[PDB]
């Protein structure tokens, strides 16, 4: 036995162009859209919760997904990658911070780990690229409200808003005319609605659609009183009946 | 008791060291240069345990000389002696411990200034006006606590350095057969052949 | 194309071509058999003597697996033997740790999971032997077949290389005539004489035949080849049955 | 064309090693149905048995995993052994470190994420198999948990697997659009398992015998399968109404 | 077995070059243009973005202009993922040097230990090499002001004024015009500016698109400031040198 | 590709058969064994005439007792040598005595097999190990890539080899003398050299029970020359 | 670990590897070495399709070894350093356990083993790397002048040229080069080395790099100035 | 905490006592008591209300009632004097303080102030810190602040800890 | 064809190529031959050389004091194989006082070539040897192929033109296997066998090798005018 693919996998071509990276790329343009609005007081993330069957339970099914209290992750492409992903940002968030610093870390440093774990399999031995585009919102003291896009090669960018997947060429020029610096959390949310529904075909609702903030601390969701600074996580992923009030206000 | 010494003056740098080795109960040798010289304006004398000293000085001499040739430049003595502390204070958690206290002096052409460290086995590394390693520091330290200043000329270091070897003659147990005396300054390192 | 080149490569079938190609050195090597018992089983083996310099009786062929198993195989006699050796170490391991000697379905899945290793990388090759084994444990008789993926099943009888069709005929007619089962002495008559029938396919080179049995009253639940007057009588019944 | 051999993508990113093992999962001929009941979760698959010469007690595609978990697969024998002496270990190893029994959902996510790992690293070939875990948890209730070669996993209402899925599943999501609720609303297993029975026949259209089929149960605090003489009790109180 | 599937990625061919180098280099020239221009009072490193949006947010975003110390900062052209793994590396190798000597490690040190690196991805190991081609610009007591190039090769050189990435030829050519050695940091900024807006690729060169930093000894007696150019900052410079 | 242990459809190793034609296109080294020592000589083949000769080093001492000279890819017998010399003073470190010439050679050319995917190709170059010891006398053996090495009365490998071989047949007998056999090197030689032989572009050496391995001097050997050069011109 | 096999024999008996790295070296710009009765000189090639370069801090083609020896090249730069760096570490290393600065020909043994290493060892690519090694050995007036090639043949040479254009530069050394009486002074060997140059490099400006070795650790390089004098002096001879 | 955090992620489900009982006493026991931690866990969770001591070599106990420290065996004579089947929330928080100050008041290992931590079934834990604070230092007779200038000084000195400057 | 790069490949037909080319290059050897009677058993081989002036390559290696082994193929194979015997023959002795039974040597060879043609990197063996041995169930003769095939017999040849010396012994099988306390006379018909696969050249005295094992007699081989007797 032992793993012999010691090599490359993802290798220049002539044209200078790395294969992999974008075949995975295409794989992430198939993938079902997702979104992230930026707001002065929140973050916003979406996407369309795409089932397989409907004798199958998409609440089990969790595309958006916590990391860290204040950072949460959303994606386009493959899913068993990205729950994988997801497994490791949020081990390498407590390995190479928290047990170290005892506080976890801001957004752009999270980013930047699971950045360098996709550029690994972009370049190690033996293995190809995720198939996936990420999207991450997230909160700290020092930087405020961010979100950041990653890409299979490794690279990520922050953004006030965007789209990938599927229909994300005409959702990012929706976004466009849309987005403003003076936008307040609600505003944002009501945007992302309209914005995914143009990508979405068939039922559209709460049940259909998932969606999760980075706002205000919620202290009703930590679990515990006595500690005045510790006031809460401020990733919350929003209910179905929380969705459904504000798509009848649409 | 294996007799190192070391003065800071205006202009130069001046290491003693003794001459005698002593195995047991025989002294085996009566002129035992106790030094090396690591870069042409850096001088590091030792003292310690049999084998390790000459093993650990011969070993930081390779290192500084192949910095040298890489970079076709000179390494300043105080960089040359945080190198020197870290090798012992990495030594001092290992299997076996190197068993070396050193002195490096240097004169630095940048700074146009001579620099004396005071570095032991545990990789405790000073700079000091004059210094010492042992039990010589016992009687030496006191007495140049007296007659030390930091504009004196290089004459008046030897005869000061005179004053801390006879003290030595007179109040030590041993007979450590004298002292190889060396000057380190702007033109490089030079051997004084008649103390 | 080029799916066949390498093993551990699914075709767009969802085949192993690799693995299906150590099917034909199976098919291509020589006849052996397994009987299950009243209390009990029994393996036989097709020997083709290729020369009369063949010391007979000594190239034995079906091996022994602790005490209470046997082993037999058609195809390369080498992957077989590879294949007993860890079995033999599985054995030994389960004894070690568990005190009571390795159960039969227990050790036919140790072998089981061990071909089936040898599927899932390009850089071994799938087993060129299908493996009929079995034996007595403390649930009673059983009776095994283990092919170069890594399958197996339980068996009334098995039967497998270049005779397999004869002989899985022969095993056939014998499950329907005896519902309330066979005994250990006549499951080794029927052996000798399936063996001898399947023999047509390979009738070039004549051959020698080797029979071994497991049985709780006839050998204690112990592995024991058989051996002088009850493999003669075993022969002779045989040969009164061609003719 | 090598990125057909190995899992790496092709240029529509796609993955065929992938989507080959997906069809051998069919290579058997079989086909499976989970459902839920009240204080349930049922699982049956039919059972085949050509040679005459084969030892029908051992032929099975369901497992025992756990005391409480299940686990039914299709695809062939030696990658489902594979699988199933996997999820054995990995249940065994998690109640020993972390003081309770592995959720049925927990198990299927772990094989689901060791199935991703061959999808990435070269080396490991995909298994051949979905595996379909069943339970009744103590804490989600009767559920039922799927998992594909791609690393793809999903809980289920109820679902079915095999040649003829799509017309047993079309069959089941008629049934509970009539009832509209997510479950089979029945006191005892064995109606439940009369009601797969059932469903399994008129989707399939073919009569079942008791060697053809095979039947898993799981309860609070245990999971069995039922014997050859349990299932024609089942299908006698089936024909009698 | 696995030989089947090996793209070799450590081999010369017929004309003695290495496949995988000049590939890299050839992804390399798509990147967006990285500029520096060394004065004698300081160094200049000008950058463009590739291809931005109206809602990227810039005053949080870094791709081409990266921190290595005090005293060191480098402009990126190439894969920015495969840009990180290195700039980390080096930022270590740099406290190493620090912790070992008490000094700051000499420019040039620093630069031969990651062009190292990437030289040992050319000749063994099996892996692909570094998409990346860097500028180094730094200062140091021995040489002072010091601009140097790596690229995918391991291979390192000296320079007055460099440009990496997209149209370097047609940059090179700009720059090697104008540029003169008495030259002054205020008058190197305007010949960064003006080759980026002659070579660029879009109808206009603006601030949104640019990355911009200096290293100065203007800073309050002997001693050296890293300035990383603000958004705003840009604006006001591009207005100052009259390209908007 | 193709794995580096293949074989063959004749049941030949590919890479040791490969080796073997990079041996063909090496400087001729030519040895003979008689009852009073074994000589060795070779070419020494400058690329250039600026290229100082001397320097050239194709014949190796392995032992006072045992010699060696070279013909192929040069540059690969330098860790064969290094091994040779380590396991003849190793014997004798272990053992207090001088090591079998034939137990030397079957030392170096245990190494020979160890590539695969040890070292990743087989050596390029062939060996002429000479030598004297007590229970065999004087020896010469003939060491391959392919790890065999057979024993010779003499021998001839290189880019002359089969042309030279022919010559040795037919000039070989049992009662040779040291001098004859120097001679009928430096004749050999000779012929099969492109450029015209002299003591600056061939190498003579020996091996003798008492004096042991000697190179010879470029004074010695072409007084040899001479000698060589007269007795042909004698009929 | 990456252990595949690259350099391999071919058919026709011949390491394709080996042999493409010395396209690489014909590629390189070229060196020369030539070898006085006192003293040797090192001449290097620089490129002009490089102007706007800083020439105190970009890596110089000739580097010391030792005090007493000095290496330069033609083919990959970036392989080069390595080569250097492991005869730099080997000659200190030397030092510490013999007592005694290495040879050259000890230097160049050493560097032509770690060459011929890498034509044998899996996963890794021979050195695109010739070298000329140059010195003179501890308490000796003798010189040495060495070459090195990617196979790991190594020999000595009176006078020597490698790189793009060498084959020109060879055919000038053979004819002008006499054995019986070579360069006797400094002046005569620096320039005989230009004047081989000369055939090859184009112009006469910052093309071309002297390097003068000498007894007892004595090694200097000239400047533009002393160099171009030669440059002046050559010419002006050559217009008769 | 961090592992729990990760399983519980990992797992959609609140963490349980006995996970965090179990990776404590295998992580203390294969340290072979060298990790000198004794420690009383306790919480809820879907299974219910749980209460573990662990002891520093891997054992771990389980009661209604439990005491670790210096002064375990001062708080250990109030808990078996006083606990009763049946306490409510009030009467265990009293049970519970007045063990801790036998143990403050009797061993001079252990002083100064009681913190609490409450944690009932279907409600958010509640912490307690310095529930008592029986331990107040009195006021001091004198004040000890000096005349300004009466420590000698040699030298003063700003110290830069900004960054390197602009311009 | 496509299937003959490596040795982890099965063809379509079910046949390792590589194994097959390695069993060729034994055909390609020097002719040996292997014979025994019940209290002796006898190893003749025919030495090959180079040409006039070379040595004739030895053919014939001892294991033990009552096992050896004589070879036809790569002969650096065969020094592996046969330095693997000498270790497990050491192993029995060292360890159990126990004479290693010449039927288990020949279950260690079997499994040791095994493992070469089942895995990659590697290479199958390319050598066939003839292994006789007296242990105490008597005199035993083995033929070892490199595909793993382990075989006892009365006698046997392998090599180049084997054909018609395994003929000879298969008339000759109820002569020979009769010739008790009588090793001159083995020999004899293990010289009359090889002497059927000559053509061209004949038996001289630094051409042939010979060996024996038996009863009272240790492992011995005889060369040069130690068989000009048989010749
Ligand atoms: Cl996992
Ligand atoms: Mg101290």
């Amino acid at each position: 036995m032992t793993d012999r693919y010691s090599f490359s996998l993802t290798t220049f071509s002539p044209s200078g162009k790395l294969g992999q990276i974008d075949y995975a790329l295409t794989a992430v343009k198939q993938g079902v859209t997702s979104l992230g609005i930026k707001a002065t007081n929140g973050v916003v993330i979406a996407t369309e919760k795409k089932s397989s069957s409907p004798l199958a339970m998409s609440e089990t099914l969790s595309k958006v997904s916590l990391l860290t209290p204040d950072i949460g992750a959303v994606y386009s492409g493959m899913g068993p990658d990205y729950r994988v992903l997801v497994d490791k940002s949020r081990k390498v968030a407590h390995t190479s911070y928290k047990r170290i610093y005892g506080e976890y870390p801001p957004t752009k440093l999270l980013v930047s780990e699971v950045a360098k774990i996709m550029q690994e399999a972009t370049q190690s031995g033996g293995v190809r690229p995720f198939g996936v585009s990420l999207l991450i919102a997230g909160h700290d003291e020092f930087n405020g409200f961010s979100l950041y896009q990653v890409d299979p090669s490794g690279s990520y960018f922050p953004w006030k808003a965007t789209a990938i997947g599927k229909g994300s060429v005409a959702a990012k020029t929706f976004l466009e005319k849309r987005w403003n610096d003076e936008l307040e959390l609600e505003d944002a949310i009501h945007i992302a609605l309209l914005t995914l529904k143009e990508s979405v075909e068939g039922e559209f609702n709460g049940d259909t659609i998932e969606l999760a903030i980075i706002g205000d601390e919620n202290p009703d969701l930590l679990g515990y009183t006595g500690i005045p600074t510790d006031k809460g996580p401020r990733f919350r992923k929003l209910t179905s009946q929380e969705i459904n009030d504000r798509l009848e206000a649409l | 008791m294996d007799i190192i010494l070391g003065i800071r003056v205006q202009d130069s740098v001046i290491l003693a060291s003794s001459k005698a080795v002593t195995r047991g109960i025989s002294v085996l040798k009566d002129s035992d240069d106790k030094t090396r010289q690591l870069s042409p304006h850096t001088l590091m004398s030792f003292a310690g345990e049999a084998g390790d000293t000459v093993q650990f000085a011969e070993y930081i001499q390779a290192n500084i000389q192949l910095y040298s040739i890489r970079e076709d430049y000179e390494l300043s003595p105080q960089a040359v002696s945080s190198f020197v502390r870290q090798e012992l204070a990495k030594s001092i958690r290992s299997r076996r411990p190197y068993q070396v206290n050193v002195l490096i002096g240097g004169y630095d052409k940048k700074k146009n200034k001579p620099e004396l460290y005071q570095i032991d086995y545990l990789g405790t590394k000073v700079e000091l006006p004059y210094g010492a390693h042992g039990y010589s520091g016992f009687y030496t330290f006191s007495l140049l606590d007296h007659h030390y200043r930091p504009d004196m000329t290089t004459e008046e270091g030897l005869d000061l350095l005179k004053l801390c070897v006879q003290e030595l003659e007179k109040r030590m147990p041993m007979d450590f057969k004298g002292v190889i005396v060396k000057i380190v300054d702007k033109d490089g390192i030079r051997q004084v052949d008649d103390f | 194309t080029g799916y066949d080149l390498s093993n551990s490569v699914f075709s767009p079938d969802g085949r192993n071509f690799q693995v299906e190609y150590a099917v034909k050195a199976v098919e291509n090597g020589t006849t052996s058999i397994g009987i299950k018992c009243n209390d009990g089983v029994v393996f036989a083996v097709e020997k083709l003597i290729t020369s009369k310099l063949l010391v007979p009786q000594k190239n034995v062929k079906i091996q022994v697996v602790d005490r209470h198993i046997g082993c037999v195989y058609s195809g390369l006699i080498p992957d077989g033997r590879h294949l007993v050796n860890r079995g033999r170490e599985e054995a030994a391991s389960f004894k070690k740790l568990y005190k009571t000697p390795i159960p039969i379905p227990a050790f036919a899945d140790r072998l089981g999971q061990y071909v089936q290793a040898h599927t899932l990388y390009n850089s071994v090759r799938p087993f060129g032997v299908s493996t009929i084994f079995g034996g007595v444990d403390k649930n009673g008789a059983h009776l095994y077949m283990l092919e170069p993926s890594g399958s197996y099943w339980g068996y009334k009888g098995a039967a497998t290389g270049k005779g397999r069709q004869s002989a899985k005929a022969e095993l056939e007619k014998l499950v329907d005539h005896h519902p309330e089962g066979l005994s250990a002495r006549e499951a080794v008559k029927q052996a000798a004489k399936i063996i001898y029938l399947a023999h047509e396919d390979n009738k070039e080179k004549d051959f020698e035949l080797e029979i071994s049995w497991c049985s709780l009253s006839e050998t204690n639940g112990l592995h024991k080849f058989v051996k002088g007057d009850l493999l003669q009588e075993a022969i002779d019944f045989a040969q009164k049955e061609i003719n | 064309g090598y990125d057909r051999h190995i899992t790496i993508f092709s240029p529509e990113g796609r993955l065929y090693q992938v989507e080959y093992a997906f069809k051998a999962t069919n290579q058997t001929n079989i086909n499976s149905l989970a459902v839920r009941g009240k204080d349930c979760t049922v699982v049956i698959s039919q059972k085949k048995v050509p040679d005459k010469l084969l030892d029908p007690t051992t032929v099975s595609y369901i497992f025992c995993i756990s005391r409480t978990i299940g686990m039914v697969v299709n695809g062939p024998i030696p990658d489902a052994r594979n699988a199933a002496l996997r999820a054995k270990a990995e249940a065994a190893e998690f109640r020993y470190k972390y003081g309770y029994d592995m959720p049925c959902d927990v198990l299927a996510k772990r094989m689901a994420n060791l199935s991703q790992i061959y999808t990435q690293r070269a080396y490991m070939r995909p298994l051949g198999v979905i595996l379909t875990f069943v339970s009744v948890d103590e804490e989600l209730g009767p559920s039922i948990y799927k998992t594909d070669p791609a690393g793809y996993y999903v809980g289920y209402k109820a679902t079915a697997t095999g040649p003829k899925q799509q017309e047993i599943t079309t069959n089941l999501e008629n049934h509970f659009k009539k009832s509209k609720i997510d479950h089979i609303n029945e006191e005892s297993w064995e109606k439940v398992v009369e009601f797969a029975i059932t469903h399994m026949i008129d989707a399939l259209g073919t009569e079942f015998s008791k060697n053809d089929l095979e039947v898993g149960v799981a309860t609070k605090d245990k999971f069995f399968t039922l014997s050859a003489e349990n299932i024609e009790e089942r299908l006698v109180a089936i024909a009698e109404q | 077995g696995s030989r089947r599937y090996d793209s070799r990625t450590t081999i010369f061919s017929p004309e003695g070059r290495l496949y995988q180098v000049e590939y890299a280099l050839e992804s390399i020239s798509h990147a967006g243009t990285a500029i520096g221009i060394m004065a004698s009072d300081g160094i200049v490193l000008a950058a463009e973005r590739k291809v931005t949006s109206t809602l990227l947010e810039q005053d949080t975003s870094t791709e081409k202009l990266y921190k290595l110390n005090d005293k060191i900062a480098v402009a990126v052209a190439g894969l920015t993922a495969d840009a990180e793994i290195l700039i980390n590396t080096a930022r270590i190798h740099a406290q190493n040097y620090l912790k070992t000597y008490n000094e700051d490690i000499p420019v040039e040190i620093l630069v031969r230990r990651l062009s190292d690196i990437k030289q040992g991805y050319t000749q063994h190991g099996g892996l692909r090499p570094f998409g990346v081609s860097f500028i180094y610009a730094g200062y140091d007591d021995r040489y002072g002001y010091q601009l140097y190039t790596s690229n995918p090769s391991g291979n390192y050189t000296g320079w007055k004024a460099i440009s990496v990435g997209a149209n370097t030829s047609a940059a090179q050519t700009l720059l090697q015009m104008d540029y003169k050695d008495d030259m002054k940091v205020d008058d190197a900024i305007e010949l960064a500016l003006k080759t980026l807006s002659k070579t660029t690729d879009s109808s206009a060169l603006t601030y949104d698109r640019l990355e911009f930093a200096t290293i100065r000894k203007g800073a309050n007696d002997g001693e050296v400031y890293q300035k990383i150019f603000k958004p705003q900052e840009i604006k006001d410079i591009l207005v100052k040198t009259g390209i908007t | 590709d193709r794995g580096v242990s293949t074989f063959s459809p004749e049941g030949r190793l590919f890479q040791v058969e490969y080796s073997l034609e990079a041996i063909k296109l090496g400087s001729t080294a030519i040895g003979i064994a008689t009852k009073e020592g074994v000589v060795l000589g070779v070419e020494k083949r400058a690329t250039s005439p600026l290229l100082e000769s001397d320097s050239i080093e194709k014949i190796v001492e392995i032992d006072r007792h045992i010699g060696c000279a070279m013909s192929g890819l040069t540059a690969d017998a330098r860790s064969m040598i290094e091994h040779a010399r380590t396991a003849a003073v190793t014997h004798n470190l272990y053992y207090d005595e001088d090591i079998n010439v034939e137990s030397l050679t079957q030392s170096v050319c245990d190494l020979a097999l160890r590539f695969g995917e040890l070292m990743s190709r087989p050596f390029g170059v062939a060996l002429l190990i000479a030598g004297h010891d007590a229970d065999d006398g004087y020896q010469l053996f003939h060491a391959e890539p392919s790890g065999t090495f057979y024993r010779y009365n003499a021998k001839a490998i290189g880019s002359g080899s089969e042309g030279a071989q022919a010559e040795l047949l037919n000039e070989w007998h049992s009662s040779l003398t040291l001098k004859e056999a120097e001679l009928l090197v430096l004749k050999i030689l000779k012929q099969v050299m492109e450029e015209k032989l002299d003591e600056n572009n061939a190498q003579l050496s020996c091996i003798t029970k008492q004096d042991g391995f000697k190179i010879y001097d470029n004074e010695k050997t072409a007084e040899l020359i001479k000698e060589l050069k007269e007795k042909e011109a004698a009929e | 670990g990456y252990d595949r096999a690259l350099s391999i024999f071919s058919p026709d008996g011949h390491i394709f590897q080996v042999e493409y790295a010395l396209e690489a070296v014909k590629r390189g710009t070229c060196a020369v070495g030539v070898k006085g009765k006192n003293c040797v000189v090192l001449g290097c090639e620089r490129r002009s399709t490089l102007k706007l370069q800083d020439t105190r801090i970009t890596p110089s083609k000739v580097s010391k070894i030792d005090s007493h020896v000095v290496l330069s090249f033609s083919g990959l730069n970036a392989d080069s350093r390595i080569l250097i760096e492991k005869a730099r570490v080997e000659a200190q290393s030397h030092r510490l356990t013999l007592e005694d600065p290495v040879t050259v020909e000890y230097l160049t043994r050493y560097v032509a083993g770690v060459q011929q290493r890498y034509t044998q060892s899996g996963g890794v690519r021979p050195f695109g790397v010739s070298t000329l090694i140059a010195g003179f050995d501890p308490r000796d007036d003798e010189p040495k002048l060495y070459q090195t090639e990617p196979s790991g043949i190594y020999s000595s040479w009176s006078a020597q040229t490698i790189g793009r254009n060498s084959k020109t530069v060879r055919e000038f050394l053979e004819k002008n080069y006499d054995r019986k009486e070579p360069p006797a002074t400094v002046e005569e060997c620096v320039k005989l080395t230009v004047r081989s140059l000369l055939e090859v490099v184009q112009t006469g400006a910052k093309n071309i790099e002297i390097t003068v070795v000498k007894p007892d650790s004595d090694i200097v390089a000239l400047s533009s100035e002393e160099i171009n004098q030669y440059v002046t002096q050559i010419e002006q001879e050559k217009q008769e | 905490g961090s592992n729990i955090e990760l399983h519980s992620l990992y797992t959609s489900r609140e963490p349980r006592v006995v996970s965090a009982l179990q990776m404590l006493k295998q992580h203390l026991f294969k340290y072979q008591g060298h990790i000198g931690a004794y420690l009383i866990v306790a919480g809820v969770d879907p299974t219910g209300s749980h209460l573990f001591s662990i002891h520093a070599h891997g054992s771990t106990d389980v009661g209604y009632y439990l005491s670790l420290g210096s002064g375990s065996l001062a708080a250990m004579a109030v808990l078996e004097s006083h606990w009763k089947q049946d306490l409510t929330k009030e009467e265990a928080i009293k049970l519970a303080s007045d063990a801790i100050q036998a143990g403050i008041w009797n061993d001079l290992g252990s002083g100064s102030n009681v913190d609490v931590c409450v944690m009932e079934i279907g409600k958010d834990a509640e912490y307690l810190r310095n529930y008592l604070t029986p331990n107040v230092r009195e006021e001091k007779q004198k004040s000890y602040k000096f005349p300004r200038g009466t420590t000698a000084v040699l030298k003063e000195s700003i110290v830069n800890i900004c960054d390197i400057q602009e311009e | 064809n496509n299937y003959d790069g490596d040795t982890v490949t099965f063809s379509p037909t079910g046949r390792l190529f590589q194994v097959e080319y390695a069993l060729e290059a034994i055909k390609q050897g020097s002719v040996t031959v292997g014979l025994r009677s019940n209290t002796h058993a006898v190893l003749v081989a025919l030495k090959r050389n180079a040409d006039e002036l070379s040595s004739y390559q030895k053919k014939i290696i001892k294991c033990d004091e009552h096992m050896g082994l004589s070879l036809a193929g790569l002969a650096p194979d065969a020094r592996v194989l046969s330095n693997y015997l000498r270790q497990q023959c050491n192993y029995s002795s060292l360890v159990f006082n126990r004479k290693l039974a010449v039927e288990r040597a020949g279950h260690l060879l079997c499994d040791k070539a095994q493992k070469n043609t089942q895995s990659y990197g590697g290479r199958p063996y390319g050598v066939g040897l003839l292994i006789i041995g007296y242990d105490k169930s008597g005199a035993h003769l083995l033929e070892f192929q490199p595909s793993g095939n382990v075989t006892e017999l009365y006698g046997t040849a392998i090599g180049a033109r084997s054909q018609g010396a395994k003929t000879y012994l298969e008339r000759t099988l109820d002569t020979f296997i009769k010739i008790d306390g009588n090793p001159d006379e083995l020999i004899k018909a293990g010289v009359e066998a090889i002497s059927q696969s000559l053509r061209d050249e004949s038996l001289t005295v630094d051409n042939l090798s010979i060996a024996i094992v038996g009863k009272d007699t240790p492992f011995t081989i005889y060369d040069g005018e130690a068989v000009a007797k048989y010749i």
